[PDB]
């Protein structure tokens, strides 16, 4: 009873087959979520349209995956990745921000309880590679106790609002390291030409920050 | 021969800088405004021991107290009255210099009366043109309404003092008479209802004791300090209040007891305390307290 279901895409499967010529089937793409962090996506595949959705929700709720998040509000930190041909970025928001992505992404992520974060998805915009893709980067994501214990280092959140006070968010349960961590003077991170267009006020687009209904 | 201290002496600052306190959590309150993603960073335990230093610093900054200013003397001076430009116009006009390099309290600003009369703009005229032509953030050349005695009691219902001043700071000068209007009534508000704990780690809290001290009414401060166990403050405040006080009951009982730490707090009680029962009492209950935990 916890859990939403969400339809993503129905589609219209034509079988050539050897005496009955063109036969017409269904097959359906679902998510399902509690909010809570779990979430899961199935195909369902039948000849009735409801039939289609009954086996896709029923078999996602058994593939659940659980998506961790910060604040039980957002992701704990940018997520950049491809599924085949499809490109996802993900960057973490403050609260307010809402969800200004994709569509689908937006269903997704109300079924695992995100209220804010910003997608970008490139390439080829296939739902299931988009669901599939979007799924595998969010259960990937490494959490701030996690990063703890596996540099032994505090963990310390600067916020602009509360100024220079520091907000140590996750310490490792193992021994504490002496050795600061090293001060590379230039780090060798790769960046998105995007992200950095849109800092330097060179991203020129009419559809970019419009006006929207609260997502 | 022997002066009494003032709110800027070395000696009243560090008093009130210890009264006030210093809260982290407190003084960086997280504010209500928009959002960016924060940023993460590896610390090791002397790394983050130095980035909370830092951060005191930044709050004893924070926490500078503003000085406590006398209220400035109406400003009627007359430069010249040419009375041949009497009844040649309706509506004066007023002349602000807008040199860039003059500090505003040395900009000529002059008003030409219909009388023919050139004078100096008034305090008010003044800090109202100061704003046309050198706009400050967070003031406004028509004096908001919030600080009408019925809002201000909506304010303090509210428990927002410090948003009162707040806004009385960015509003007012130091000196002007609205800005201490509003201080006194604002302090006289936490006094009766017993709010000293909105000021605590804010740069209003001095400058509340400093009118409580001078105006011989710190029954009530000293009563809060002894319930949260912070003697050394109610020991201190004391202690002000007899060097503003010297020639007073409690401040000679002193002299001739040789009285220190809790007992001043015994002698001001008896002196010169309005509510001496009520501290006694609140003193005695904190040294039982101290006795059933040293025990």
């Amino acid at each position: 009873e916890d859990f939403d279901t969400r339809i993503l895409e129905v589609r219209n499967v034509f079988t050539m087959t050897a005496k009955e010529g063109r036969k017409k089937s269904i097959r359906v793409l679902v998510a399902v979520g509690n909010g809570k962090g779990a979430a899961g996506f199935s195909i369902g595949k039948a000849t009735d349209r409801m039939d289609a959705f009954r086996k896709a929700k029923n078999r996602a709720v058994h593939h659940l995956h659980y998506i961790e998040r910060y604040e039980d509000h957002t992701i704990f930190h940018d997520i950049s990745l491809r599924f085949k041909r499809t490109h996802i970025k993900m960057k973490k928001q403050p609260k307010g921000y809402g969800l200004r992505c994709h569509r689908a992404i937006i269903t997704i992520c109300r079924l695992i309880g995100i209220k804010d974060m910003y997608a970008k998805v490139s390439g080829s915009i296939n739902m299931l590679s988009l669901t599939q893709g979007l799924f595998r980067g969010l259960s990937r994501q490494e959490t701030h106790q996690q990063l703890a214990d596996k540099k032994g280092l505090h963990v310390v959140e600067i916020r602009e609002e509360c100024g220079p006070l520091p907000i140590v968010v996750a310490s490792p349960r193992g021994p504490l390291r002496k050795d600061p961590e090293p001060e590379d003077e230039v780090p060798d991170v790769k960046l998105d030409w995007e992200d950095v267009k849109t800092a330097q006020g060179m991203k020129r687009s009419v559809w970019s920050n419009l006006k929207r209904a609260a997502t | 021969e022997t002066k009494k201290p003032t709110f800027m002496d070395e000696e009243v600052q560090s008093i009130l800088t210890k009264m006030t306190g210093l809260n982290l959590q407190k003084t960086f309150k997280p504010a209500i405004q928009e959002l960016k993603p924060p940023t993460y960073k590896l610390m090791t335990q002397a790394q983050l021991e130095e980035a909370t230093r830092q951060a005191v610093e930044a709050a004893k900054v924070r926490l500078k107290m503003p000085p406590v200013l006398e209220e400035r003397v109406p400003i009627n001076d007359v430069l010249a009255e040419d009375k041949i430009l009497e009844g040649t116009e309706t509506t004066k006009y007023v002349f602000t210099d807008i040199s860039y390099s003059i500090p505003h309290r040395e900009r000529f600003i002059v008003v030409r009366e219909p009388s023919g009369t050139l004078r100096k703009a008034s305090w008010e005229e003044r800090d109202r043109m100061i704003q046309v032509y050198f706009p400050k953030e967070g003031r406004k050349i028509l004096t908001p309404i919030i600080f009408k005695e019925e809002n201000l009691r909506t304010m303090y219902s509210q428990d927002r003092h410090v948003d009162v001043l707040n806004l009385c700071f960015a509003q007012f000068e130091p000196d002007s008479t609205e800005y201490i209007k509003v201080h006194h009534k604002t302090y006289e508000d936490i006094d009766k209802r017993g709010k000293y704990d909105l000021l605590r780690s804010t740069r209003y809290f001095g400058g509340m004791v400093w009118y409580f001290v001078n105006n011989k009414k710190i029954d009530g401060l000293l009563i809060d300090q002894i319930q949260r166990d912070l003697i050394d403050d109610a020991t201190n405040l004391v202690q002000l209040y007899h060097v503003l006080h010297p020639d007073g009951q409690s401040a000679q009982g002193a002299k001739d007891q040789a009285a220190e730490g809790i007992n001043l707090i015994k002698v001001f009680a008896k002196t010169e305390a309005q509510k001496g029962a009520y501290i006694e009492l609140t003193l005695q209950t904190y040294q039982e307290a101290l006795s059933r935990h040293s025990a």
